[PDB]
Order: structure tokens, then C-alpha cells, then sequence
């Protein structure tokens, strides 16, 4: 039962700059990790997994970071529609189980 | 057939050329004679607001025949129903904004193309340009040619 | 959007094992078609793997009977559990939804590297 920690709660940032959210374990998750963006009113949506790599298409202005116990997903120039909730989901023991966080809304202006 | 690309994607548009922008939206044939240029219109069509007007085509039914028009409003699918009565699953819609702004480096600034392409069947060509108007020499014994 | 990427690349000495696993966004994977292809750095391209909508798969020669590809489709994700990877599987790895006929591949990954110790 490893127990992770997102941080901050909430994030209201001016338009145009960057956006750094960090979520922090309480053991070894190594590079196993996976971020979700549920925008209010559908399913989440995964945006970027593991320690760093960019998800197909997204847009680069995405950036996940971290390893070990302390990760970080980074965004480069919200967008309007960016508004939503993230969660840091890790899988270091996959077969079936999955450990979810707090979530953290994000804002503009 | 001018239009507006992601910086990034410009690489795209070559003869037979495979990815995205060249396979579900605007796809130019192997064989085709012609040129594109394209401007990084880094200025021209941008707005701190999101110059997002153009929405791209990322979900098509089947790869494209050269120079197809695919304008269309649907929902890309999996299941039965669209989302009309479905929600989450099978609720796709195939034009995404392009969201360009300032802030965006270089690879995203939005790049105006324009693609010219000559046919030549049947060509009864209406459409030079060599009139040499050189200046008429006079006086001296000279090779002139007047209008053949 | 509709994607794939991948995860689990990185380094493991030879003959050990490592699994690597491609979740999508948008568009569905129990029912649709998935292939696993990779390419050694530098080199050209090999279909490595496929599995249907119904779970008859598919492996290339070079990894026959040493590779399984599985999915949880609940959660809308794929998985390909690899075992004694020896000197050739030193490939870059890419997951793509492939219809065929009707489309050709489309939708692929940045890529992950997994090599060996040496």
C-alpha cells in the first residue's frame, strides 16, 4: 500500500506561461507512473505515463518528469481549454491494481 | 490549394510522403509535378486569444486519394452509437483546434502553404510569359524579330 | 487524441526479461486491431507482433514463442510481456492500430528504447 501525495491542491497561473504540478510518493516507483486529465464532464484522459516520454500527438507543451519516489508533470503554455483535474496513477505491480491520488484542479486566470 | 499546417508537419508534404496531415487531410500524389511554398506566418495568423479558427482533421474513416476535399462533420465511432446517445466511449470528433498563440516556439508557429499544381492534358496552353521587349536598335545591319 | 505510447523501455542485462505496455486515449483497443512493430537504431523496420479483437495473436519469427502480447481492456490499454531478450531484441518499439485495407497504420509512438547491458 504505497500512498502518494499530490501537490499543490489547487493552481491558478496567468495565461501564456508554464505550469509545473508535482505529485509525491512515499516509496520506490522508479519510472512506473501515468498521469490522467479528467476534464469535468467525461472520461479522464491519460496525457503522459511512465518517467518522461510525450505522448503521440500531444502537443510538446506537455512535459513529465521525476523519478524514483518524486515525480512531476509540467505543462509548457496552457491553453484555455487545459481547466481540468490530474491524477498521477502508478502501476509498479500491475497484475490487475492500480493506486490513484487526491487530484489537483487546475485553472486559468 | 492554399491552407494553414503546423510548423512540424510541413515535412509531410512530399511526393508520397506518409503520415497525418498527408493521409487522412490533404494527400498529394507519388507523381505529382508541381511546387508548394510555404511561410512561417508567424505573425499572419495569430492572436494571443488562440488563432485556433482551423480545426485539422485527426480521425478519417479511410487513407486518402490525392487531392480528396473530406470537409465533413461527423463522429468518429467505435461502437454501435455516436455519442448522441452514448457518452465517453465512441463520442470522437474528428476536427481538433490548432490552438496557435504567440508563446508557441518555432515547430508550432503556424506556416502558410501554397501547393501549385500544373496539369498539362490536352494543353492548349493560355499561360507563358518571354516577351523580351529588347531595346530596337537602329541603323545598323541587325537580325530583328518581329512578332516571328 | 488518439495515440499510442509506450513504456517500460530502458536496461536489463541479456537473457533477463522486461514487459512493455502501450494505453491509448480516444479511441478504443479491445476492438481494434493492435500490432507491435520495432526497429533496431539505425536500421529498418520489423512487424514484430500483432493481436486481434478476439485474442488470436500473431509474433514475428525472430521472437516467436518468447513473446506474449496481452491487454487490459477494461481500462483501455495494452501490454507485451518479453522474456530472455537476447542481442538482437535491442530495438526501439512502437505500438500502432492497424486496419489494413481500409487505412493503412497510422497512429504511432515517439518510441522506447530497450537495450541490453551490452
Amino acid at each position: 500500500e504505497i500512498v502518494m501525495t499530490q501537490s499543490p491542491a489547487t493552481l491558478s497561473v496567468s495565461p501564456g506561461e508554464r505550469a509545473t504540478l508535482s505529485c509525491r510518493a512515499s516509496q520506490s516507483v522508479s519510472s512506473d507512473l501515468a498521469w490522467y486529465q479528467q476534464k469535468p464532464g467525461q472520461a479522464p484522459r491519460l496525457l503522459i505515463y511512465g518517467a518522461s516520454t510525450r505522448a503521440t500527438g500531444i502537443p510538446a507543451r506537455f512535459s513529465g518528469s521525476g523519478s524514483g519516489t518524486e515525480f512531476t508533470l509540467t505543462i509548457s503554455s496552457l491553453q484555455s481549454e487545459d481547466s481540468a483535474v490530474y491524477y498521477c496513477q502508478q502501476y509498479n505491480n500491475w497484475p490487475p491494481g492500480y493506486t490513484f491520488g487526491q487530484g489537483t484542479k487546475l485553472e486559468i486566470k | 490549394d492554399s491552407f494553414v499546417i503546423r510548423g512540424n508537419e510541413v515535412s509531410q508534404i512530399a511526393p508520397g510522403q506518409t503520415g497525418n496531415i498527408a493521409d487522412y487531410n490533404y494527400k498529394l500524389p507519388d507523381d505529382f509535378t508541381g511546387c508548394v511554398i510555404a511561410w512561417n506566418s508567424n505573425k499572419l495568423d495569430s492572436k494571443v486569444g488562440g488563432n485556433y479558427n482551423y480545426r485539422y482533421r485527426l480521425f478519417r474513416k479511410s487513407n486518402l486519394k490525392p487531392f480528396e476535399r473530406d470537409i465533413s462533420t461527423e463522429i468518429y465511432q467505435a461502437g454501435n452509437k455516436p455519442c448522441n446517445g452514448v457518452a465517453g466511449v465512441n463520442c470522437y470528433f474528428p476536427l481538433q483546434s490548432y490552438g496557435f498563440r504567440p508563446t508557441y516556439g518555432v515547430g508550432h508557429q503556424p506556416y502558410r502553404v501554397v501547393v501549385l499544381s500544373f496539369e498539362l492534358l490536352h494543353a492548349p496552353a493560355t499561360v507563358c510569359g518571354p516577351k523580351k521587349s529588347t531595346n530596337l536598335v537602329k541603323n545598323k545591319c541587325v537580325n530583328f524579330n518581329f512578332n516571328g | 487524441e488518439v495515440q499510442l505510447v509506450e513504456s517500460g523501455g530502458g536496461l536489463v542485462q541479456p537473457g533477463g526479461s522486461l514487459r512493455l505496455s502501450c494505453a491509448a486515449s480516444e479511441i478504443t483497443v479491445s476492438r481494434n486491431y493492435m500490432s507491435w512493430v520495432r526497429q533496431a537504431p539505425g536500421k529498418g523496420l520489423e512487424w514484430v507482433s500483432v493481436m486481434f479483437a478476439g485474442g488470436s495473436t500473431f509474433y514475428a519469427d525472430s521472437v516467436k514463442g518468447r513473446f506474449t502480447i496481452s491487454r487490459d481492456n477494461s481500462k483501455n490499454t495494452l501490454y507485451l510481456q518479453m522474456n530472455s531478450l537476447r542481442a538482437e531484441d535491442t530495438a526501439v518499439y512502437y505500438c500502432a492500430r492497424d486496419l489494413g485495407v481500409v487505412g493503412a497504420t497510422d497512429y504511432w509512438g515517439q518510441g522506447t528504447l530497450v537495450t541490453v547491458s551490452s
